[PDB]
RNA sequence: CGGGGAAACCCCGGUGGAGGCCUGUAGCGAUGCUGACGUGCAAAUCGCUCGUACGAUUUGGGUAUCGGAGCGAAAGACUC
RNA sequence: AUUUCGUGCCAACGGCACUCGUACACGAGUUGUUCGGUCACUGAGCACAACGUUACACCGUUUUGUUAGGAAAGUGAAGGUGCUCUGAAAAGGGGCAACAGAGAACCUGGGAUGAUAUUCCAAAAAGAAUUGCAUGUGGGAC
RNA sequence: CCCAACUGCAGACCGUACUCAUCACCGCAUCAGGUCCCCAAGCAUCGAAUGCUCUGGUACAUAGAGAAAGGUACACUCAGGGAAGUCGGCAAAAUAGAUGCGUAAGUUCGCAAGAAGCAUUGGCUCUGAGGGCAAAAAUUGCCAACUCAGAACUGCUUACGGCGGGGAAUCCAACUGUAUAAUU
RNA sequence: CUGUGGAAAUGCGAAACACUUGCCAGGUGACCCAUCCAUCCUCCCACGGUGAGCUUUCUUUUCACCAUAAUCCACUUGGGCCUCUCGACUUCUCGCGUUACUCGGAGCGGGGGCUCAAGAUUGAAAAAUGCAGCUCACCCUACGUACUGUUGUGAGUUCGGCGCAUUAAAGCAAAAACCUGGGGUGUU
């Protein structure tokens, strides 16, 4: 509140950015893929989705050397040097599956620090 | 303002008592204007002792 | 915003039933009493009535169990009066005393002085 | 329920090691501090009581 | 007079009580609150405390004086009526 | 509850009788002794690991030693 | 009409037990109850079955 | 704090927060509809509207004064 | 003043209804060194004693420091004896009246109940404390 | 015999369930009446006004079907006229917030006064003013809060709740207050 | 040595700095509005980690939670006071300070100190507790065992500052109990 701001400029933000820097965040998904729920166009997919849709500085599809999405062993990886939450990418995830349909069988949970476990319902 | 002002001897207690009396009495409207007020006292301050 | 109710036996707003609000360790909002204070000590009522140097305020269970050095001071008249009017008292003492022997002596004179 | 001042004056007991405090009605011009002389022997002076 | 043209203290009172009986009161009014002169001290610092008890600021000395006035005019006739007679003996 | 400042004094309070039992705590990076006698529970901090298990080793056996964990509610039943 | 004092006093005669807490209630209906523990080195279990329960 | 004036003294702008002061909740009351009900919800109540609301203000417990007597800012009001 | 809780139950009662109930029946429940009162304060006040009055106490006085023409103190400073005599000083009889005034040493957690809890918890007391008396030992002084 | 720091043992009596009210108290009763104290959220807004909502609590008041007349209402609307109605403008209608400008006679000079009266008010995109803390200081950097004043564009069916009608005179009582519980 | 340190404000506590209901004197108990600043606590924001809600399209999104009792040990703000400045308005009009009605040779201001009140920080208590998640993990019927997580310059708010303290022809109860001293006894 120390300047007044504007409407021309609500789609955009500062994103603020780490000290020591590498941050990375994973997530799981060997179960659904060892089965059948998890062919591997999804998996390309899955990892082309995560590519136009995380946002940087207000604005998705622009993000280059700052944000690595690689996918590795069905573990996609997000490498930053930006300060992010971590419940972004929890919020990111539960999208893609209701774009599809498996959101009734597949429930996401945190194994483990700076990392998601996608599993099964009962 | 002139406390701070006091403690840097940027102006003396003489200064100080008078504008002291003066923004109680209702004469400076904001910041900006005390400020600009002091300047002027410190210029012609300043040149009545290069002439003297 | 939770609601507390009077935890002991006495539901009444007075200035000896005053109560704080405290959150435990289990996440609860509880009334807690807050004791009386005192005044502590101060000098007599027709001399002032001012608050004593180096005694502290303490109520009737803490005055009584506390060591005596917290309500007194080294001095004569150490709790019950300031260094002023002790002063003010041994200038009195000594003054008014040596006005009183100057009179003994000069009266006695006189008389010397009549009887020749 | 009174309209003039009273006051508060200390004497020392005649035959015991005690003091002894009156209340008077105040005559104008009474101060605290002031000495005030009651007797045959008392002078003429605001304040003190004498015979008449 | 800038904030009133003659009421002065009696303001607060409104348009009640008549204009004689508020000026009366006017005059014992501002007597009762204004600063009298110690001669003590030397201080213009005696303030009344309850009808007839007067208290100074400075010297902390409590005087027994008149009901709206520090001294009546009648009480100065008397001092110096009985300083006379004192030393008149 | 009361602290203890040296080893002098705890090996003093532990030989004192009266105390019921010396509870350990190994809590990250310190580590506590807690002599429960009358009235009053005596502490004693210790920085490092070692210098602190010698003066657990080192009580007398006469004297009963808890090791403190946390418990369930059917262990407390 | 009794107090703790005399009820501690009378089971230790009668049962030859030790008692550590003695707590008392009057009823509604007039009639007074007394909680008694017993110390550790007693078995309340024990005492009960003894006098048949 | 500024102006005006030889003086006496006068004037503007602020600050301050007075009053059995005003509008208005809770509270304490009871003006009109001569409204509703009038074998009632009620042996005096209900609805809108209305008086006052920092004071001669409202209220709990305790205590004191009575039958030709008590009490009353006074209506012969009130005293289960 | 048992309406609280559990179980059963529908004759009468809850101006209609009931399988529901503050109904009916049978059994259960209220735990304190520290909470409130009291031990232990005074207030507006009351009225035992004493005195006076009344044909008759079932009447009057009884806090403006204070009963009674009124001998209402049964306490004990310094000192002597031994390991218990003599006596200084102290005027004004005995009570009650505040569960919002004065006063008052305890706090959280619980898997501890069908119903009570700052009142219950037992050796790792879930525990941590504060205060009233008596003692015995270790130490300073007689 | 006195004491400090410990330690050992013992800590008396009565109250304790439930209620405190549109069903637990007083009004013959589970009666729209009466009854002291404490705790008190979010948005609109000057707000303990009034309207809606999360927590907690309720769906308990005899119901179903269903456009007769006449009624009650903490319910409305009416062309043209505008008090002609009536003892009497009773009842209803009507004014209304905030901001800018302006305001009579009389007067105890305090008031009268919100006297009277005229204008503006939405939405959207912008602009200016009003400050703290750091530093070897008419400088630079970092940062919070919500008021006030303007401009362009665009719109209206005058559109929640809440909220004074005003003026000219006569009689009486100076004023605030009290006062016939149940016709003044 | 016979309590003791400091020029002073006044400090020092294992048990002689012992006793003082012979006596006397003070104090606590003990009483006062409004404005202003404002405690405990509440509500809002910022920071983000656990779980849920929505998702044809949008939303780095919406919702819940994010705790520390008593007791004990060891830098700020405000008031009072001491000392130095061989002590300020010597001199046409001195200085400090409040939102606010005033204060100063009967001792302002400035440097350095003593003390009281309210807080902050550090530690013992106290994580061993509480609250959520997982509970097709690893078990079998046990209330079972592992494991994971745990900033405000905002807006309100009478504890306190606060009284010789309100309008006043109105001036704000008393006592028990307790505290300290004057005298006196006591130690060498
Ligand atoms: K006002
Ligand atoms: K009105
Ligand atoms: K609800
Ligand atoms: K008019
Ligand atoms: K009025
Ligand atoms: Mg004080
Ligand atoms: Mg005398
Ligand atoms: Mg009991
Ligand atoms: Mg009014
Ligand atoms: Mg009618
Ligand atoms: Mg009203
Ligand atoms: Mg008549
Ligand atoms: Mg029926
Ligand atoms: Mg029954
Ligand atoms: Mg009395
Ligand atoms: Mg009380
Ligand atoms: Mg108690
Ligand atoms: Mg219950
Ligand atoms: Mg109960
Ligand atoms: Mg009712
Ligand atoms: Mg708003
Ligand atoms: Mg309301
Ligand atoms: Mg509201
Ligand atoms: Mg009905
Ligand atoms: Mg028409
Ligand atoms: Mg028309
Ligand atoms: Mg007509
Ligand atoms: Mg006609
Ligand atoms: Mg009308
Ligand atoms: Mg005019
Ligand atoms: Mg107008
Ligand atoms: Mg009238
Ligand atoms: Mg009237
Ligand atoms: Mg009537
Ligand atoms: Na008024
Ligand atoms: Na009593
Ligand atoms: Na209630
Ligand atoms: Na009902
Ligand atoms: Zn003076």
């Amino acid at each position: 509140v120390a300047v007044r701001a504007k409407v021309g400029s609500r789609g955009f933000t500062r994103q603020r950015q780490l000290a020591k820097g590498k941050k990375v965040f994973k997530i799981d998904c060997s179960i659904p893929a060892s089965d059948g729920i998890f062919s591997d166009d999804i998996l390309s997919n899955f990892q082309q989705y995560f590519q136009d849709n995380v946002k940087l500085n207000g604005r998705k599809g622009k993000l280059t050397s700052k944000v690595r999405v690689n996918m590795r062993e069905n573990t996609l990886s997000i490498t930053t040097t930006m300060a992010y939450r971590k419940k972004y990418f929890k919020y990111l995830t539960k999208k893609f599956l209701k774009k599809k349909d498996l959101r009734d069988w597949i429930r996401i949970l945190a194994k483990g620090k700076d990392t998601y476990q996608l599993k099964y319902f009962n | 303002l002139l406390r701070k002002y006091r403690e840097e001897k940027k102006i003396d207690r003489h200064i100080y008592r008078e504008l002291y009396m003066k923004a109680k009495g209702n004469v400076f409207r904001n910041k900006r204007n005390l400020m600009e007020h002091i300047h002027k006292v410190k210029n012609e301050k300043k040149k009545a002792r290069q002439l003297a | 915003c939770p609601r507390v109710q009077y935890r002991r036996r006495m539901h009444y707003a007075t200035r000896g039933n005053r109560m704080r609000l405290v959150r435990t360790p289990g996440n609860r909002l509880v009334m807690q009493k807050r004791g009386k204070r005192s005044q502590g000590p101060h000098t007599p009522w027709v001399l002032g009535h001012k608050r004593l140097a180096g005694t502290k305020a303490l109520r009737h269970t803490k005055a009584r169990l506390a060591p005596r050095h917290q309500k007194t001071t080294s001095r004569p008249y150490g709790g019950v009066l300031s260094h002023e009017q002790v002063r003010d008292r041994i200038v009195r003492a000594f003054l008014i005393e040596e006005q009183r022997i100057v009179k003994r002596a000069l009266k006695a004179h006189a008389k010397v002085q009549k009887e020749k | 329920g009174r309209g003039a001042p009273l006051a508060r004056v200390e004497f020392r007991h005649p035959y015991k090691y005690r003091r002894v405090k009156e209340l008077m009605v105040a005559p104008e011009g009474m101060f605290t501090g002031q000495s005030m002389l009651c007797g045959v022997k008392a002078p003429l002076a605001i304040g003190n009581v004498l015979p008449l | 007079a800038k904030r009133t043209v003659k009421m002065g203290v009696m303001g607060r009172y409104g348009a009640r009580y008549g204009s004689n009986p508020r000026k009366r009161a006017k005059k014992l009014e501002v007597s009762q609150h204004a600063k009298h002169f110690c001669s003590f001290c030397g201080k213009f610092a005696f303030r009344r405390k309850a009808v007839g008890i007067w208290r100074c600021d400075g010297c902390s000395k409590t005087v027994a004086g008149g009901a709206y006035t520090l001294s009546t005019p009648n009480n100065t006739t008397v001092r110096s009526t009985v300083r006379r007679l004192r030393e008149l003996k | 509850p009361r602290e203890i400042k040296n080893l002098k004094e705890f090996l003093a309070i532990c030989s004192r009788k009266d105390a019921r039992c010396v509870k350990v705590k190994h809590n990250p990076k310190v580590t506590k002794f807690k002599v429960r006698c009358s009235r009053h529970l005596y502490t004693l901090v210790m920085a490092d690991k070692k210098k602190a298990d010698k003066i657990e080793r080192s009580i007398h056996p006469s004297v009963k030693k808890i090791t403190v964990t946390s418990r369930s509610h059917a262990n407390k039943n | 009409r009794a107090n703790k004092t005399e009820i501690k006093k009378a089971i230790r005669k009668l049962y030859q037990v030790k008692t550590v807490k003695v707590n008392t209630l009057i009823r509604p209906d007039g009639l007074k109850k007394a909680y008694i523990r017993l110390s550790a080195s007693y078995d309340a279990l024990d005492t009960a079955n003894k006098m048949g329960l």
